[PDB]
RNA sequence: CGCGA
């Protein structure tokens, strides 16, 4: 889970070369589905996905 | 914008605080229960349990010699009273010979999953004849679980520095019991306000008869020593008023005008105009007033006398009392009253008493006059938290008061046995207590592992148990999660309506409103707002009416006047006097300045200010000033200063507090809150931007939050902890709220920031969904154990 | 395979097998969540054999 | 991220032999001694409505 | 508990790189940020692991049964 | 039908209580039980299947 | 002493009952034994007016 | 009877009683100093530099001035009752809030300053940009 | 307006009870003030005495504390008043002959 | 998730028409003059009543519930599509609750519009007796804002009070949805059993 | 409806359609007189004063309910007049031992017919009031008056149509014109006729119409009630369901729940044995 | 009556 109660099963480990890979290079350790949310309404996560990367900068 | 600290992080992880812990408000949190158990023993009266005890008085039995003098003399007059109690600290001595004894670190107890528990000891006067003999004599009735972290813990005042040296986690907040090694903790409950009248309306009322309405006026009395107890005024359809009240296990009914003549001598007319005061001209009052009156005479023409009242309350309840041969029903009478009529005024508040209940009978015609509103006890207007403590100390009362009922047994089949008895003997006595079986501790032990409440009388509690909750390690936060939780009992689980699981908006910065679990006990579990506090000690109130008395209110022991037309003035339910309401809000405003300012002495922050103003069919008015234990104090910011105020949710109802100063209105807002991050759990703040999440959402993070494989703690090691889980790499969330690093869930790192995706890709997250890169894994990446 | 509770008699269905290595999870195509009413939040279903 | 509770190896089991309760000679809760998987009503309604009756029996 | 070893994603090594990133916000009292692109951290992939890390072993350290208080 | 022992301790159940309450046997290992060649997990979302 | 269909001795509180119950005619207090004549009045009025609480209305329905 | 620490009144003071003379029972705070006080209205005042603002039976001294008789006018021996009761109490002043000071225009969430380009496409550094 | 302050009795001259409305006693029906000096404060009981009935009252100790209680003499042709401390009398009544009725302890 | 500048001017500018809307709702119900000021002695008076009574007091908030629904309405209307920064399908937002992929219009709305009104048993939010909703409220306050009506969106964020309001409808969800499970399986086994 | 399978429910309801000639105004009219009709409804006020007391009865104006509710003062004279006091007389001596010209001739024979009314007098112009004064022994405890009238005045019944409540002209939905009634009484409505259609009328509750028009109209009307819920919600249910179960609830020719009860005859025991 | 849809 994330903090903001998004509840998932891990689905699958993902073979890394198979896990889409930024501009940078740099592969997502989790790739969570873009559908699981308008019906969730968290916006927090998606704030959160860019102050964590704004931070992590 | 907070910061890391990583320096200021890693410097205390290296070197612990010699001096004391960095992170206060985690000390704050589970102050409730430190603050309960420590009053037990503590407060400048000695401790609620050696108040407990002074409660409990002589146990007597008579051996029943002639003295050959048809003759009255019963005998020698065995007199059994507990002195004063006393918890010794957790101490192992060495086998035998009582080798100089070293103290007990819970870390022992643990690893050896064995209670931690603190020597019981009491000192016990034996006496014979009214003190013409008597023995003093100190007991052990065992071992006594001691909570951690608290006056009685060895653990207590230790700088982390210490902590650590005698292998507690660095933090260690205590608060809770180890049994058995399994830890343990009285999680709180929610109970009517204390010392406060309660305008009940419920449709049980009219089931338990058939001249009964649904109307009454419960008040829940608790004496200084914490005991509560319950007095109920139903009001009949025929104008009978049934005062009720509970004694062991069972109910009891009496006419409210035979008591009110038991409290004091005083004659018809001055009831009457106890109540009605100036409003005779009133119809409906006097028409259901004199039928009261006329109602206990020829019922009982044979009591002109509240000597003979007395008498008539003995007669009935020394069977149901077990009052001792010797007691008149006079004598007994008179206990009668103390040990139950409104407690919480004392023995001495005879006068007190008498002017109270007519308080509520003035209250009760006017519900069923239907001028005030009836109460809702679901309301956080009228709730108080009972701290664990407290109640630890309640069982303990009883135990002990059992305890010289099996003496007394005792003897009693000592003597229906016939067999030789001096009560002068002091070898005898001792060859009484040595077949007396006295452990109090395992039965407290056995309390706190069953959590299931045994005692002669419930507590004036509804449910039999669910007490004792196993205190969680799983992450942090569950474990600190239990010391804010709170709810209203079992028995209000299984109740089909669901009306006592709402959000009622009373709750505002005391409940918080996101953090519950889901499911069946969703809107029952509930946890404070990480800035509510407990009042774990009484506040003096001693020049409260002096300042009243001083600010125009008429003292109630004379100028007759009462009813809604005009404002009331209590203190933890105790009448001071009456004044008009246009007063009385000029004076709790003018008081709640005072109180704020400081400067007056004998006026403490802690102190609610009830008042309630007139209003239409609206909350029966008045001004109450709740003084004592187990109330859910928060700070507020008050305007008219800018200083910090104290607001106890009863009070709050009335008063107009900003959320935020850019809405303060003109001549509205009295106060404002600090933060509005006050009004929230702990986990509720700590969820990231949880304004902008659905709060259903929300809601389950509290709930996840508490589930996740966290840090339980450093102690690993030197902890015997059945199953645990520990997440072998946290980091600190780069998104956090200020207060993570207040309360220092640093310390206690509940997972990792991840590299994440939103993302449709690999299609095989599409219902629960989570996908995590293999290599990141192997790497370490949420490595549990 | 069975989700309980079962509401109706579609959320117990039959299912040829294929054998998957490498993961202790039955796992499903998404065709069935309707179905069996499964969101793959910590669901759990009853093989029957 | 948190990492929760609830890992798969903690549920799951298989094919009870072993328990045979004593009076009616029938598995028994699964949890860690080896036991099985409770059928019940609505979960017989359905084999009878379901279809798969033979089986089902 | 310790420094990771890698990067999760960018599968870079960062784990030697942690007690040097303390040296430089102690003694050159840098920011967080010049520190770790001083160190060579570039992705914010690798930049999580130690900017966001905890020596939570350190605390682990005090417990010793192995030696008196 | 039997007399309150010690107005406690709970009756110990009889024969007619065996088989009666919220179960009491008839639903319980009769109309539903506890099987064979069956397996309980957790469901995986797989489209490849 | 007498108000609203109660009666009180002046020296006692008592209540007294139905002045006609006594067939003499002094009321004499039950505590106290103070004596009044029976009627020193005729029996006092005692207006009691319903309430609006009860009852639904067209006009109250408005009004 | 006499309970403890009790000395019966022996001398009573005299009470001068008789449009005749008004008689008014009026309360005060203990800590104001009756002994010395002039005026007072007919509503508010001030007393000893603070400000203030503004049933029962009546004994008189026997002729004995040893005990008590009971106030009666009337020469019927009717109870002479209270004429007016003023009750003068504690008023106290509260400081008024000011607005201006309190009610504060939100400070909008601080912009974190001196944040250059972290990011640099492959191959390149800081420097080059 | 403003009231002309003649004089302040400090010492017992009279006092203020209270009973109920109505109550009434005989014109020979006196009262034994009685005096404690207890800490400052003064604590007065109030025995009334008439043929078969009794009255007995006293100041309340909790009130007197804050509270201060001055009657006064007020002339309304003058602008003056003199100004009596007196206590006030919590009181009840008791007649004697119902005083003492008693019952037993047990009814057997 | 975000409207366009003109679209926010929008929705803003809709807004703003809702201020006086409560108010006018208790003007009708007390059968008051509409243009009754928030503060008149008889419509609190009568909102002082109207509280007592519950009967009544569920009609306050039926005719409120109304009148803000329609302001919300003509906010979903005017802004979206029209007024999201990303048009569909190029939005994913859209794309998906038009699809019907996951979530709904109403979603998407409440993201890049407003809360709208909290339903609370049908009714709006309840009032302690002291007549307010909320101890941040004037007593029997006119407000829509402070009886439960969310101007707030979750792009932008809800105020306190507003998340209050927002987390009561969160529990009354949560609790109905436990209870839900229980009876009607109640229910289907008295079928079956028959039915057989 | 299926599991309890209740006679009495919460809703009792008749669908009444009427014809197109009645006319809006004229149906509000017929809706209102055959509603209900309480004596504290048009009590304005009540005054008692104390051996023996009087009762006054303010009303509104003879005009607003006469118009409002359709009361001749009349009848509600006679209302008043003989049951209403049979109703206040009977609790009051039952809580006593519980305890241990025109006016002129109708007030003598109202006096003859009770023993505690001793005068009587009524508004006969204006019929804004009723007052009247009763009587009791000279020995008699105080019992509450007011709290007894307010009881009776309440349970004083003007003009009701047994069972059937208070209709409220509904709205002429999909084209359908209907009042909607409280309570069932169909025989009440078959005397209607003129307005209404008799032939049209349905109801909320089985066990009445299956009193009254037999097992298939219940049927037919389960089908319709059921169907109802799950329209509500937007669900879609085949009827073919719905008439499996109508017709096994009705295998009997009585309405049968699925609870205990209706199985009780069933054949097979073993069904019955392990259901409850 | 705690944990999971
Ligand atoms: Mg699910």
């Amino acid at each position: 889970s994330s903090r903001h109660g998004q509840k998932g099963v891990c689905s699958r480990k993902w073979p890394t070369i198979d896990m889409p890979f930024s501009e940078t290079g740099i592969q997502p350790d989790i790739i969570i589905n873009p559908h699981a949310f308008p019906s969730r309404m968290t916006i927090g996560m998606f704030v959160e996905s860019l102050a964590g990367k704004a931070g992590a900068l | 914008t907070a910061d890391f600290r990583t320096l200021e992080r890693e410097s205390r992880f290296i070197n612990p605080p010699k001096d004391k812990s960095a992170f206060p408000l985690l000390q704050e949190a589970v102050q409730p229960h430190i603050g309960s158990f420590n009053a037990l023993t503590e407060g400048p009266d000695g401790g609620l349990l050696n108040l407990g005890v002074k409660d409990i008085g002589e146990k007597v039995i008579f051996d029943g010699k002639p003295l050959n003098s048809n003759s009255g003399y019963l005998g020698n007059k065995l007199s059994v009273s507990v002195e004063q109690v006393s918890i010794a600290k957790p101490m192992s001595n060495d086998g035998v010979s009582s080798a100089v004894e070293r103290k007990v670190y819970p870390s022992e107890s643990r690893q050896r999953l064995t209670s931690y528990r603190g020597k019981l000891l009491l000192k016990l006067k034996w006496s014979v004849n009214n003190g013409e003999e008597n023995l003093f004599e100190v007991r052990d009735c065992g071992g006594l679980p001691v909570m951690l972290q608290s006056n009685r813990c060895h653990l207590n005042k230790m700088s982390p520095y210490e902590l650590v040296q005698h292998k507690e986690e660095s933090d260690e907040i205590g608060g809770y019991f180890i049994v058995n090694g399994i830890e343990k903790l009285i999680r709180m409950l929610i109970v009517q306000r204390r010392n406060h009248p309660m305008a009940i309306i419920r449709p049980s009322f009219a089931n338990r008869g058939a001249s009964y309405s649904h109307y009454g006026i419960q008040i829940r009395s608790v004496r200084p020593d914490q005991t509560s107890q319950t007095n109920v005024l139903h009001y009949l359809n025929d104008g009978q008023v049934t005062f009720r009240f509970s004694w062991r296990k069972n109910e009891y009914l009496v006419p409210v005008v035979m008591i009110l003549k038991a409290l004091c001598h005083t004659s018809d007319r001055e009831i009457f105009d106890g109540i009605i005061g100036n409003d005779v001209k009133d119809s409906f009052l006097t028409d259901r007033l004199e039928l009261l009156l006329r109602g206990f005479k020829k019922r009982y023409p044979h009591l002109q006398n509240r000597t003979q009242v007395l008498q008539y309350l003995g007669d009935k309840f020394r069977v149901v009392f077990q009052a001792s041969p010797d007691q008149s029903d006079l004598e007994v009478g008179q206990e009668v009253l103390d040990r139950i009529v409104l407690v919480h005024l004392g023995k001495d508040g005879s006068q007190d008493k008498f002017r109270m209940l007519l308080f509520m009978i003035r209250k009760l015609y006017s519900l069923v006059a239907g001028e005030c509103s009836p109460d809702n006890p679901d309301a956080t207007q009228h709730q108080e938290v009972l701290l664990g403590g407290f109640l630890y100390g309640m069982i303990l009362k009883e135990k002990i008061d059992e305890y010289l009922q099996n003496i007394i047994a005792q003897v009693r089949m000592d003597i229906n046995r016939g067999m030789a008895i001096n009560f002068k003997d002091k070898r005898y006595m001792s060859r009484v207590l040595m077949r007396v079986n006295e452990n109090i501790g395992s039965k407290m032990q056995y309390f706190l592992s069953t959590g299931n409440l045994v005692s002669q009388s419930g507590l004036d509690l509804q449910q039999v148990s669910g007490y004792t909750v196993v205190a969680e390690k799983i992450n942090f936060y569950r474990f600190i999660s239990h010391f804010r939780m709170v709810h209203r009992g079992s028995f209000f689980a299984q109740l089909k309506t669901t009306t006592v699981r709402k959000l009622l908006p009373e709750s505002w910065g005391f409940l918080c409103p996101v953090h519950t679990p889901d499911g069946s006990p969703c809107g029952l579990l509930n946890h404070f707002a990480h800035k509510c506090r407990i009042s774990t000690q009484q506040s003096d109130v001693s020049r409260i009416p002096s300042i009243l008395y001083s600010l125009g209110v008429a003292p109630a022991s004379h100028t007759f006047a009462a009813g809604p037309s005009l404002c009331c003035v209590q203190i933890d339910g105790k009448i001071i006097g009456w004044v008009s309401h246009e007063q009385g809000k000029i004076i709790a405003d003018t008081l709640r300045y005072w109180k704020v300012e400081g400067k007056t002495p004998g006026l403490p922050i802690d102190l609610e200010i009830g008042y309630v103003p007139p209003s239409t069919r609206g909350q029966y008015p008045g001004l109450y000033l709740f003084g004592g234990h187990s109330r859910m104090l928060r700070p507020v910011r008050y305007l008219p200063l800018d200083k910090e105020d104290i607001v106890g949710p009863f009070e709050q109802v009335y008063m107009n507090i900003a959320v935020t100063p850019q809405e303060i209105q003109n001549n509205v807002h009295t106060h404002v809150e600090f933060t509005p991050t006050n009004i929230l759990s702990i986990l509720a703040n700590l969820t990231p931007f949880s304004d902008f999440n659905q709060s259903p959402r929300n809601m389950y993070q509290c709930q996840m939050g508490k589930q996740t494989m966290g840090t339980p703690g450093v102690a690993l090691c030197h902890r015997s902890d059945n199953k645990l889980y520990r997440l072998q790499t946290g980091q600190t969330p780069i998104v956090k709220a200020n207060l993570y690093d207040d309360y220092g869930m640093d310390n206690f790192p509940n997972g990792f920031n991840a590299v994440v995706a939103v993302i449709s890709y690999t299609g095989y997250d599409m219902d629960d969904a989570m996908i995590i890169n293999k290599s990141a894994d192997e790497r370490g990446f949420g490595y549990g154990t | 395979m069975n989700r309980q509770p079962t509401l109706h008699k579609a959320s117990m269905m039959g299912h040829k097998v294929r054998v998957l290595p490498n993961e202790k999870t039955l796992r499903l195509h998404y065709a069935n969540t309707g179905a069996y009413n499964a969101d793959f939040d910590g669901d759990e279903m009853n093989m029957h054999f | 991220y948190q990492r929760l509770r609830h890992m798969v190896n903690d549920k799951f089991q298989v094919r009870s032999t072993g328990p045979v309760n004593s009076l009616t000679m029938q598995p028994v809760k699964g949890r860690k001694r080896h036991g099985g998987i409770r059928v019940g009503e609505m979960e017989r309604d359905a084999l009878i409505g379901h279809g798969t009756s033979f089986l089902l029996q | 508990m310790i420094v990771p070893v890698r990067c999760f994603s960018c599968g870079k090594v960062v784990g030697d790189k942690w007690e040097s990133y303390l040296n430089l916000l102690q003694e050159d009292e840098l920011d967080e940020g010049t520190a770790l692109s001083r160190l060579g951290l570039k992705r914010y992939c690798c930049r999580r692991m130690i900017l966001t890390h905890v020596d939570l072993i350190e605390k682990f350290l005090r417990y010793n049964p192995l030696e008196k208080r | 039908k039997a007399q309150g022992r010690t107005s406690g301790k709970v009756p110990i159940p009889g024969v007619k209580q065996a088989l009666e309450k919220k179960e009491g046997l008839f639903r319980k290992h009769m109309m539903g039980k506890r099987v064979n060649y069956a397996a309980r997990s957790v469901i995986s979302p797989d489209p490849n299947i | 002493s007498v108000v609203g269909s109660l009666i009180f001795c002046l020296d006692c509180g008592d209540l007294l009952e139905n002045p006609n119950a006594v067939l003499g005619s002094n009321v004499e207090c039950s505590q106290c034994k103070a004596i009044y004549p029976k009627s020193q009045f005729s029996n006092l009025k005692v207006v009691t007016t319903t309430a609006d609480d009860a009852f639904p209305s067209s006009l109250r329905a408005k009004k | 009877s006499i309970p403890d620490g009790f000395k019966k009144c022996k001398h009573l003071k005299n009470f001068p009683l008789n449009k005749q003379q008004q008689v008014w029972l009026i309360k005060f705070p203990s800590n104001v100093d009756i002994s010395k006080l002039k005026s007072l209205p007919v509503t508010t005042m001030t007393i000893d530099k603070h400000d203030y603002k503004i049933n029962m039976t009546l004994l008189v001294p026997s002729e004995s001035k040893e005990s008590l008789k009971i106030a009666s006018t009337a020469k019927d021996n009717a109870p002479l009752q209270f004429d007016k009761v003023f009750s003068v109490s504690e008023t106290a002043k509260i400081p008024a809030i000011d607005y201006s000071k309190v009610r504060v225009p939100r400070k909008d969430v601080p912009k974190v300053e001196g944040l250059k380009l972290e990011h640099f496409a492959t191959g390149y550094d800081a420097e080059d940009f | 307006s403003e009231i002309e302050i003649e004089s302040v009795q400090d010492q017992p001259s009279v006092a203020v009870g209270s009973f109920f409305k109505g109550f009434r006693a005989p014109s020979d029906t006196t009262f034994d003030l009685y005096k404690k000096k207890k800490s400052e404060k003064d604590e007065f009981v109030l025995h009334g005495e008439n043929e078969r009935l009794e009255y007995e009252g006293y100041t309340d100790s909790s009130s007197q504390a804050s509270n201060q209680y001055v009657v006064g003499l007020f002339n309304p042709e003058k602008k003056s008043i003199q100004l009596y401390k007196a206590p006030v009398l919590v009181s009840k009544v008791v007649s004697k002959s119902s005083k003492n009725l008693r019952g037993p302890k047990i009814k057997s | 998730l975000r409207l366009t500048a003109e679209g926010n001017k929008w929705r803003t500018d809709i807004l703003k028409t809702s201020v006086d809307t409560g108010r006018e709702a208790a003007a009708e119900v007390t059968n008051l003059d509409k243009d009754t000021p928030a503060d008149d002695p008889e419509l609190l008076k009568r909102l002082q009543e109207i509280l007592r009574d519950n009967n009544k007091s569920g009609i306050l908030d039926a005719v409120t519930s109304s009148k803000v629904n329609a302001i919300t309405s003509q906010v979903v209307s005017k802004c979206v599509p029209d007024g999201t920064m990303k048009k569909f399908p190029c939005n994913s937002m859209q794309a998906m609750a038009l699809s019907g992929a996951k979530g709904s219009n109403v979603n998407v709305s409440q993201i890049m519009c407003l809360l709208g009104q909290q339903a609370l048993e049908g009714r709006r939010v309840p009032v302690m007796v002291s007549g307010k909703t909320l101890p941040s409220f004037k007593p029997y306050e006119t407000d829509a804002m402070a009886g439960g009506y969310v101007k707030g969106r979750f792009y932008s964020g809800i105020k306190p009070q507003e998340y209050y309001f927002h987390c009561m409808a969160g529990r009354e969800g949560l609790i109905d949805t436990a209870v839900k499970t229980s009876r009607s399986g109640y229910l289907q086994r008295c079928l079956t059993k028959q039915l057989e | 409806i299926v599991m309890t399978a209740s006679a009495a429910i919460k809703t009792p309801q008749m669908t009444l359609p009427i014809w197109n000639d009645v006319s809006d105004e004229q149906a509000d009219t017929f809706c209102k007189s055959i509603s209900k009709v309480l004596l504290s409804e048009v009590i304005d006020k009540v005054i008692v004063t104390e051996r023996s007391y009087v009762i006054h009865m303010r009303f509104f104006d003879n005009n607003e309910y006469s118009e409002e509710y359709d009361v001749s003062k009349e009848e509600l004279q006679n209302v008043i007049s003989n049951q209403f006091i049979h109703l206040l007389e009977a609790a009051i001596v039952k809580e006593i031992k519980k305890q241990k010209k025109v006016q002129r001739d109708r007030q003598s024979a109202i006096i003859s017919h009770h023993r505690f009314i001793t005068k009587y007098n009524f508004d006969d112009e204006s019929g804004k009031w009723c007052e009247f004064k009763l009587e009791l022994a000279a020995d008699t405890e105080k019992l509450l008056m007011v709290n007894i009238v307010e009881e009776i005045c309440r349970k004083s019944i003007i003009r009701q149509i047994p069972h059937i409540d208070r209709c409220v002209h509904p709205e002429p939905e999909n084209g359908k014109r209907v009042l909607v009634t409280e309570g069932v009484n169909f025989q009440a409505m078959w005397d209607q006729e003129a307005f209404i259609d008799v032939d049209g009328i349905t109801s909320n509750d089985v066990a009445a119409v299956l009193k009254t028009y037999g097992v298939e109209a219940a049927r037919n009307t389960i089908v319709n009630e059921i169907n109802n819920v799950f329209s509500r919600y937007a669900i879609s249910v085949s009827f073919r369901h719905l008439d499996l179960i109508a017709d096994m609830m009705t295998r009997q020719g009585t309405y049968l729940a699925f609870n205990r009860q209706g199985m009780e005859t069933s054949t097979s025991s073993f069904m019955k044995m392990s259901y409850e």
